[PDB]
RNA sequence: GGCCAGCAUCAGUUUUGGUGGCAGGAUAAAUCCAUAGGAAUGUAGCUUGCCUCGGUAAGUAUUAUAGCCUGUG
RNA sequence: AGAACUGGCGAUGCGGGAUGAACCGAACGUAGAGUUAAGGUGCCGGAAUACACGCUCAUCAGACACCACAAAAGGUGUUAGUUCAUCUAGACAGGAAUGAACUA
RNA sequence: UUUGCUCCACACAAUAUAGAUGGAUACGAAUAAGGCGUCCUUGUGGCGUCGCUGAACCAUAGCAGGCUAGCAACGGUGCACUUGGCGGAAAGGCCUUGGGUGCUUGCUGGCGAAUUGCAAUGUCAUUUUGCGUGGGGAUAAAUCAUUUGUAUACGACUUAGA
């Protein structure tokens, strides 16, 4: 109904510092930095102190000011990234021919492979993208954990290798084999 | 059209069965005489058994604000037929007259249900004396202490067909 | 100095017309600077002017002039309507005219 | 390090904004806004400028960056006092934005001998000024 | 009404119109695409048709019935003598 | 009042720029427009993408060279949008469409010149804030534009050199500036003031 | 005195401005002035609690170092 | 296909509905000037890219009588409204409003 | 095929105008943001200032703009040369060095204008081509006919011949 004005607060921590201009965002911590581009909205940040940033709509209707709870959303993601960072996990789930997954290098750009996937003899490569490690835990078995500062590129990387390994022309119900990710949490 | 306020009092026919009989008063919403004193009988002939053939006018006057330059809330009351069925409808203008507020209402009713003037009954016009009593999520916002907000997006009118810089949209 | 001019620029832009059908016994000036009704106002009954070229040398001359008058304004732009001794050609909508400061009321 | 963000320098409609009119009897002219009735239309009053007291559009005002102190809902002789003990008057002919208006109107008002005579001033200056170039 | 049975249309549509060429020479519409980074060579050569013959070779093509058997094929042979460089033309990359 | 007008077509709704120009040509104006491909189109790019489609399989039946010609650049797309505008079929329509040049970037004959803007048929003027748009040179390219990159390349380089003539102009101007300012406090000065000059 | 025009003073028709004097209404309603009363989106004052020595937060307090609303004249 | 009353076409041009015997406006000697009807005023196209309050985003939006088509039934898309209940004595989710059933 | 062809300066005619009548006056990008100035530790930095339209800026006085004298400055501007650099998207333009010469209304003077008779575009632009002047510059091909068959209904195509 074209509210007069909604408001949201961001905070921020001691070591982290945020330097916002025309809707582009930059967040520095200390794992690293972070910058986002945000000139799709028509938000208003402003500065209330070095621990408090609000960022405000005006006169925006329903779906406007629904937009205004992401922004907020996106920028704490961005904090907690360059302070805790993000942690991954995920398991290899099969019934009888066993998935061995390893890192491989193809021209320099870091593929991993997965092989043996419901006896398949093909072999399916799946890109890491920058900012994201991968690791295999010790000590669990069949468990790999992706880690890296930005929530998006950890959290689309490990859907990638889920969509990677779905299985064709069968009953998904009775063939329950695949890499599912089964924990989401911080570094720290 | 802009409309006025207009007090109209009529009475039925005397005869000598019933000499003086009573008097009868309501306020119309029209934008001239003529038609307020159409919109009378039109009332009347709902509540009471006569019609202008058998019937006078009395006296019509019109009603000027009290308080044409003071901001007041207004509730107001109404009875429109939509394509299906006929509903009754509360809602609640902020403005500095009852023309005003009354001319608010009929734009309302015809942007958001089509209702034209023929469809409208106003039932009644009465201002909110205390806050708190309204009830009304979009009127409220205005009455808080101090409001202010800005106008982001300034669009300026050009006279001329071609402009030799690129313009901004500051206020 | 470098500038002699003692008349206001003007557009031929047509006749007048309904959608159909036109009137060639009046046309329809654009004066440049006039952006109202009220303002073309000053410009009625004032003196116009097409000029124009032709090879043949008639009256000691190669130029040839089609001289009409401002009647009454014409929309709410400040377009005004104008009629000429001779109707103007259709082939100058789009050509320039002289609008000149005679008959003057200063 | 210090956190940055830029910060916006809008005007605000309030009490005690002053806005110009630009369209209308009183074009031209400076008003107050007394309240706010909705997200476009306020109440205005100037009295130093004979603006009747009035609701009115927010399309047909500019906001100012002047303001003052006044309560929500003063009356015309409240807002006169207010008016002058401010002095938006003074501020408002200091601004660069008045001075503009006052450059327009008195070029249009100079006749065929002054434009003469700034033609001959223009050309003075001009000779001193780009002898000063070389 | 539809036609009684199907078929595939005759003919191919994408080698219209069925005219002379406008030279004998037949153009060269298109070029490998260049590697900045390997000598500097030719990327076509002109010769003459001479004729065709015949030719005896084994077959090295493991999983095939005739897999290191011989089989006959039939050859052209362009006569190709050196052709000689008389000039140079620079192009320029533009809107049109 | 110019000669010839050269219009920037950046940030320009197709349709409000179309008519504006039409009508500018039919008055007797020469209008040149440059950046053809920044044009913008409301609506999203899938719509007007759709819209093209459905443009593109309209053809004559018996021979498809008799039928429309669907021309796939951004400035001959603004040009179908212009001509829809204009009587093209009589000689006062084909007179009009002669004083209109269209192009693709900025070429070297108005690159040094001043270009114009609109402000009826500007975007960021027009419409609402937050409704999607779509940008003409994309929409080009994915019918079959084969000179996105080319212009993009050559409008690098025309931004290069004219950064570096603002440079020098913005030098140029200082002095100037100063010197006129200095020249104030005079007799001659304060009667220019006088009379509002 | 044949052809084509310019200006002034008038007549008929019409179009577009500036300006003066009157009449009516709740003998406009308001604003403004005087006066009685009242309230909060509560001004001054006072109190309470954390507080980078005074800016907040909520209690009292109806004109005071701001004002507003209603009736009547 | 067949009747009743009236107005029309046929026997009729003219302005409007792109286009049309019947609809809307208006009926016709030859001309000039002024004003309008129905219909219109982004460009084609004569005339405000006028003013004002709202509503609508559609991967098949919509756009004007006669007229050149769409229904039953649905949507936590969005807007306004009706009734009932909880909530200042702290509800709903896991410190301010919330839940349910309906209307267009 | 009777001294033709081409370039440059002007000479006289003819031809035509989709329409000169002070000047098309060059950053880029954002628009819920920017421009300019200024300072520093050169940044998504501090401070100041501007907008609310080109209603600007530049130009602009003299027989469509004459003939002369002087004063203050060593500037502004036109034309023809000259120096160096840059520009290929359709560059055919922009910038710069040096001297010559004309004008200068920055300031002060002295002469001329009439009669176009009370207005009549009152003729001051650039398009193309032709004929005569003289100052340089350059001395070919195609087609028919004949011939070939990688071609072919006829044209056309592809070859050869001092
Ligand atoms: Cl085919
Ligand atoms: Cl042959
Ligand atoms: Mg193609
Ligand atoms: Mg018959
Ligand atoms: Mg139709
Ligand atoms: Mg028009």
């Amino acid at each position: 109904m074209k509210y007069i004005q909604t408001e949201q607060q961001i905070e921020v921590p001691e070591g982290v510092t945020v330097s916002i201009k025309s809707r582009i965002v930059k967040v520095v911590g200390p794992r690293g930095t972070l910058t986002k581009n945000l000139k799709h909205i028509d938000v208003t940040f402003t500065k209330v102190n070095n621990q408090l940033i609000k960022v405000a709509v005006h006169n925006g209707g329903r779906k406007h000011v629904a937009a205004l709870r992401t922004v907020k959303s996106l920028v704490d993601n961005m904090i907690t990234g360059v302070t805790k960072g993000y942690k991954y996990k995920m398991r290899y789930v099969y019934a009888h021919f066993p998935i061995n997954v390893n890192i491989v290098e193809k021209d320099g750009a870091k593929f991993i492979e997965v092989r043996n996937f419901l006896g398949d003899k093909k072999i399916r490569n799946v890109p890491v993208r920058d900012g994201v490690t991968i690791e295999f835990s010790t000590n669990v078995k069949d468990e790999i954990v992706l880690s890296g500062n930005s929530v998006e590129d950890v959290s689309q990387n490990a859907a990638d290798l889920q969509q990677i390994c779905r299985v064709r022309n069968k009953d998904i119900r009775k063939f329950l084999d695949g890499i599912y990710v089964s924990h989401k949490g911080f570094i720290t | 059209a802009h409309f006025k306020e207009y007090q109209v009092i009529g009475r039925r026919l005397p005869t000598e069965s019933v000499p003086e009989p009573k008097l009868f008063r309501m306020r119309i919403f029209a934008s001239n005489e003529v038609i307020a004193k159409s919109r009378y009988w039109y009332f009347l002939q709902k509540l009471h058994k006569v019609k202008k053939a058998s019937g006078e006018i009395v006296s019509i006057n019109q009603i000027n604000e009290a308080h044409p330059t003071k901001v007041k809330n207004f509730g107001v009351w109404v009875r429109y037929d939509s394509r299906s069925g006929t509903h009754n409808m509360y809602k609640e203008i902020r403005d500095v007259s009852r023309v005003a507020a009354v001319e608010t209402l009929y734009q309302d009713m015809a942007a958001r249900h089509r209702a034209r003037f023929r469809s409208i009954h106003i039932l009644k016009v009465a201002e909110i004396e205390k806050t708190a009593d309204v009830k009304r999520q979009y009127v409220k916002q205005f009455l808080t202490k101090d409001l202010k907000f800005p106008l982001p997006h300034r669009v300026q009118k050009s006279t001329k067909t071609f402009s030799y810089k690129r313009p901004s949209t500051f206020y | 100095a470098e500038s002699h001019r003692l008349y206001v620029k003007g557009k031929h832009l047509s006749y007048q017309r309904s959608k159909r059908v036109n009137n060639p016994n009046v046309s329809l000036i654009k004066i440049e600077g006039v952006a109202t009704p009220q303002d073309a106002q000053f410009y009625l009954g004032k003196r116009i002017a097409y000029v124009y070229r032709a090879s043949k040398e008639v009256r000691g001359s190669k130029i040839r002039v089609m001289w009409g008058k401002v009647t009454r304004t014409h929309g709410n732009s400040g377009v005004v309507r104008a009629t000429f001794r001779n109707n103007l050609p259709a082939k100058t909508f789009g050509a320039s005219v002289r609008i000149f400061l005679y008959p003057s009321n200063i | 390090t210090d956190s940055i963000v830029k910060a916006s320098n809008w005007r605000l409609v309030e009490v005690g904004r002053v806005v110009l009119i630009k369209k209308g009897q009183s074009a031209g002219k400076l008003a107050a806004i007394v309240e706010i009735i909705d997200q476009k239309k306020v109440l205005i009053d100037g009295p130093k400028a004979g603006v009747p007291r009035q609701a009115i559009n927010l399309g047909q005002v500019v906001l100012t960056p002047l303001t003052f102190a006044l309560p929500r809902g003063a009356r015309t002789a409240t807002v006169s006092k207010k008016w002058a003990a401010a002095a938006v008057c003074e501020k408002w002919a200091a601004s660069s934005w008045a001075k503009k208006i006052a450059q327009r109107e008195r070029r249009a008002a100079l006749t065929d001998f002054e434009r003469f005579q700034v033609m001959v001033l223009r050309k003075q200056k001009r000779y001193t000024v780009k002898k000063a170039l070389a | 009404s539809h036609r009684k049975y199907e078929a595939p249309r005759h003919g191919h549509l994408g080698f219209l119109p069925r005219k002379r060429a406008a030279s004998i020479r037949a153009r060269v519409k298109a070029f490998p695409k260049d590697d900045r980074s390997k000598p500097v060579a030719l990327t076509s050569f002109l010769g003459y048709k001479a004729g065709m013959t015949t030719i005896v070779r084994d077959l090295d093509r493991p999983g095939s019935k005739f897999h290191k058997r011989e089989v006959v094929e039939a050859v052209t042979v362009v006569d190709t003598p050196p052709v000689v460089v008389v000039g140079v033309v620079g192009y320029v990359e533009t809107p049109r | 009042v110019e000669p010839v007008v050269v219009i920037d077509g950046k940030g320009h709704l197709v349709g409000r720029l179309a008519s504006v120009v039409a009508k500018q040509l039919l008055n007797g104006q020469k209008i040149v427009v440059v950046r053809a491909e920044e044009l913008n189109i409301s609506g999203e790019f899938f719509r007007n993408k759709l819209k093209y489609h459905d443009f593109l399989r309209k053809a004559t039946a018996f021979n498809k060279t008799r039928g429309p010609f669907h021309f796939r650049a951004p400035s001959r797309i603004f040009y179908k949008a212009l001509r829809g505008m204009v009587s093209h079929k009589t000689a006062r329509g084909k007179a009009a469409l002669e004083r209109l040049k269209v192009f693709e970037g900025i070429p070297p004959p108005y690159d040094k010149k001043k270009r114009v803007v609109v402000p009826q048929a500007l975007r960021v003027l027009r419409l609402k804030p937050g409704r999607k748009y779509t940008t003409l040179g994309k929409l080009s390219t994915s019918v079959g534009w084969k000179y996105e990159d080319v212009v993009a390349k050559l409008e690098a380089k025309r931004k290069v050199s004219s950064a570096e003539y603002y440079a020098k102009k913005r030098a140029f101007t200082k002095k100037v500036a100063s010197a006129n300012a200095t020249a104030a406090e005079s007799d001659v000065a304060k009667q220019l003031a006088a009379l509002g000059y």
